[PDB]
């Protein structure tokens, strides 16, 4: 009854359209003092340039288990959660 | 690991399931809620920063089987505190509470050979004397044991193996 | 329409939850009814989950959890120009002398 | 088999199947673009996670890279195949020559010799340097530490000890560059090759240029070569270019390893990490290691934990003072702080011991008068106090010396001074045999004969 439950779940996730971010893409989770926390970016690498909205970059300093920690190469104050 | 944060919930669900005489369902219910947690895409969402309620209702949708207003509300509590990834450890602790309450123990027995069955009648009768609980056996054959047998029950062990007794004797330099 | 609610009050530090698609940017100004006067809050941090963290531009006493919060979408805005000369204002640009409203042209 | 699951600076976490988790100090391997990176395992976390330090640059590492489990620690070439070649922390050749003709490789992590194995020795080793073997002489098979701040003379002094000791000594030598200047590695290599002495020296370099993990382990790579030559039964000289950098590379990673800070923010393990390195540098009944270590003193603070811990490890300690060096007295040794286990009447004999304690007593008494002199000036002193000052100032100048490696700075030719000339010289100054010479006569003269010839021309 296990293989059934697993299958049922897979069907029900689709029925509700819950799905991952694309690799190389992510969302800003939190913003403070020019430090940025990002969820996703499963293919980002240590010391990469992450392009933000606008025409600016953050530098990936930490690849945490659940997030990327990055610092903004410019003004940060216009950035917002969920970009 | 989640064990320490799962304990408070596991008790409350078992206590509630006792009052409402639904322990069996709750076990089969928690077994589903733990299993949806293991799915990949669901996992990503749980590691995400979705506000509790929006996470909870998207979880509850997948957990269709869950008894509404009881099982489904237990999810809302754990979603407020972001414990949903603990659900595999909220289960099993629920099973441990149940086995204690039902005064029943799984006990394990490991030997160089498949034990004689008549021996298992003696072993189970002995374990039901050592511990005042009904004892389910699920014994094993193991190559490492040169001869004899290990009895393991909870975290107490009675080594009867020749392997153990040689390496217990080899000690005395 | 107010869209946030207060979720903590620890001295001058006030945390407000917004809907996730509406979170204030940093340094944005909020306002709330502290009973019978409006209190302005300035945004310091966006925390996870729609929660924002703010410093109260006034007395924090008397705030409840669950008060409604209006998100003014700009920073703190102050009157400027010739109308300001000879007037005393507070940090919010409100007159602290008794001498009536400031005849502002811009903020 | 493994997967990368976090990357935080120099530290990488790897997940393995729970039946297969690497031991502590195992080497792992991962492909990082167009190069191979080694990782060394530091800790086992729960659940088959293992926490490791990168032996190279960690930039460009993704999460989710496949990691290969090598079944062994970091192992380096040892023996005569290493002589004359420059090697990396990983034991790779770093000179442009070919591969190292190894016959054996040893793991860099080892236990120290047992208490039964250690050997005593009292054979005094002579040096060219007036102050050192007067005030803090040292033995064959002992440890010497040069303590000092930035720019005080730690390297120049060690280069005279190499010139004097390691060329009248006949056996092999090992030089370990640990977190120091790359230019000075290259400058050293050449003069060894220009002098054709290179073929007696193994050199390992982990300079400041390198990522933390290299600076941390490279000291152990150096000891492991010296331990091979010692166990072969030789007498070996080990020079360590700056021991402080080993502790500092521990400080840099310790927070990322998740360890609460201690003291002045040092790692909590500072004394164990230093001790487990230091206890291996010992002469033994099978063979001997003579060791000279430079010890950087941060902010000139000799009471900082990292200097403070190092002092108990060593047999002779020579302490260099910026206050003396800014006089331009070189070598800038402080004789009131420098000390040795060998300054003992039984081993040195009485004339040396009495001369050293006399010099120490006059220079101490000069420190006691300097606060009077600063406010009052000297004219207020007693006529015996004026004689103590007049001698102490001559003593301070006569501790100065020209060095053959320092000729590029002062132009003046260097001097090698026999121990007998030092004792005779300082004994004469304290007895007043020279009370008629000016102070300038004593500055930067090799021997007391050279002071009197300088005095004739003032
Ligand atoms: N005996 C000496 N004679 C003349 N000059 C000296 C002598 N010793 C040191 N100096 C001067 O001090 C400089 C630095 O000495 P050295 O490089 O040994 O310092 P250090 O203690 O190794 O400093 P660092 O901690 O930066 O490596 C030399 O370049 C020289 O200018
Ligand atoms: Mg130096």
């Amino acid at each position: 009854n296990s293989t059934e439950i697993s299958e049922l779940i897979k069907q029900r996730i689709a029925q509700f359209n819950v799905v991952s971010e694309a690799h190389n893409e992510g969302t800003i989770v939190s913003v403070s003092d020019g430090v940025i926390r990002i969820h996703g970016l499963a293919d980002a690498m240590q010391g990469e340039m992450i392009s933000l909205p606008g025409n600016r970059y953050a530098i990936a300093l930490n690849l945490e288990r659940d997030s990327v920690g990055a610092v903004v190469m410019g003004p940060y104050a216009d950035l917002a959660e969920g970009m | 690991e989640f064990i320490t944060v799962a304990r408070p919930y596991a008790k409350a669900a078992f206590d509630f399931a006792v009052e409402h005489q639904s322990v069996e369902r709750w076990q089969d219910m928690l077994a589903f809620a733990a299993e949806v947690t293991k799915n990949e895409q669901m996992a990503e969402l749980l590691s995400g920063a979705l506000a509790p309620e929006t996470l909870a209702e998207s979880f509850i949708a997948v957990a269709g089987e869950q008894l509404d207003e009881n099982g489904q509300n237990l999810i809302r509590v754990m979603a407020e505190n972001g414990r949903l990834n603990a659900l595999p450890d909220v289960l099993e602790q629920f099973i441990h509470l149940r086995a204690v309450s039902e005064a029943t123990a799984e006990v394990d027995v490991i030997s160089a050979a498949a034990l004689s069955e008549q021996q298992l009648a003696k072993i189970s009768a002995a374990m039901e004397k050592r511990l005042s609980r009904k004892v389910k056996l699920n014994a094993k054959i193991d190559k490492s044991v040169m001869a004899g047998v290990i009895i393991r029950a909870g975290d107490m062990v009675i080594d009867g193996s020749v392997r153990g007794r040689l390496e217990r004797l080899a000690d005395v330099l | 329409m107010a869209t946030g609610k207060i979720v903590q009050v620890i001295g001058a530090v006030v945390d407000v939850e917004f809907p996730q698609d509406a979170v204030p940017r940093v340094y944005d100004a909020l306002e709330v009814q502290n009973g019978n006067e409006r209190l302005v809050l300035e945004v310091q941090q966006q925390l996870g989950g729609g929660i924002v963290r703010t410093i109260a531009m006034g007395s924090s006493d008397g705030l409840r959890r669950g008060l409604d919060v209006k998100d003014l979408e700009h920073p703190i805005e102050v009157p400027v120009g010739k109308a300001t000369l000879g007037r005393i204002m507070n940090v919010l640009g409100e007159p602290v002398d008794m001498k009536g409203e400031i005849g502002e042209e811009e903020r | 088999t493994g997967k990368i699951v976090q990357v935080i600076g120099a530290v990488v976490d790897v997940e393995f199947p729970q039946d297969a988790v690497p031991r502590v100090y195992d080497a792992l391997e991962v492909q990082n673009g167009n190069e191979r990176l080694v990782l060394e395992v530091q800790q086992q976390l729960g659940g088959g996670i293992v926490r490791t330090i990168a032996m190279g640059s960690s930039d460009g590492l993704r999460r989710g890279l496949d990691v290969k489990d090598l079944e062994h620690p970091i192992e380096v070439p040892v023996g005569k195949a290493t002589l004359g070649r420059i090697m990396n922390v990983l034991g790779e050749p770093v000179d442009m020559k070919g591969e190292i003709g190894e016959e054996e490789r040893w793991a860099i992590h080892r236990a120290a010799p047992s208490y039964e194995e250690l050997s005593n020795s009292q054979e005094l080793l002579e040096t060219g340097i007036k102050v050192i073997d007067l005030m803090a002489p040292f033995a064959k098979g002992g440890k010497v530490g040069l303590f000092g701040g930035a720019g005080v003379g730690k390297t120049v002094n060690m280069m005279e000890l190499i010139r004097n000791i390691a060329i009248e000594h006949s056996g092999y030598s090992v030089f370990a560059g640990v977190g120091e200047r790359t230019r000075e590695g290259n400058d050293f290599y050449h003069e060894m090759t220009d002098s054709n002495v290179i073929d007696k020296v193994s050199l390992v370099y982990g300079q400041m240029n390198e990522p933390p993990g290299n600076r941390l382990r490279v000291a152990l790579t150096g000891l492991t070569m010296a331990e091979k030559f010692r166990d072969e039964g030789r007498d070996v000289l080990l020079f360590v270019d700056n021991i402080y950098r080993y502790t500092l590379a521990g400080t840099e990673v310790s927070a990322l390893l998740g360890r609460m800070p201690s003291a002045v923010g040092y790692q909590p393990t500072l004394a164990e990490e230093m001790g487990v390195l230091q206890e291996r540098i010992t002469s033994t009944k099978t063979g001997s290691i003579t060791s000279v270590q430079a010890v950087y003193v941060p902010a000139d603070d000799l009471t900082d934990p990292s200097p403070a811990t190092t002092f108990a490890h060593l047999d002779a300690t020579v302490v260099l003072s910026r206050q003396i060096a800014s006089l331009g007295i070189y070598p800038a040794v402080d004789p009131l702080d420098s000390t040795s286990r060998q300054l003992d009447p039984l081993v040195v004999g009485q004339e040396h011991y009495d001369t050293a304690r006399g010099v120490q007593s006059i220079l101490q008494r000069y420190q006691e008068l300097k606060d009077i002199i600063a406010i009052l000036g000297m004219d207020e002193l007693s006529e015996e106090d004026k004689l103590v000052v007049a001698r102490a100032r001559k003593i301070q100048r006569f501790l100065s010396q020209p060095f053959f490696v320092a000729e590029v700075f002062t132009g003046s030719p260097g001097k090698y001074v026999s121990l007998k000339d030092t004792i005779r010289g300082f004994k004469g100054i304290m007895e007043g045999e020279y009370d008629h010479l000016p102070e300038q006569a004593f500055y930067m003269v090799g021997s007391i004969e050279e002071a009197v010839e300088k005095a004739k021309k003032l």
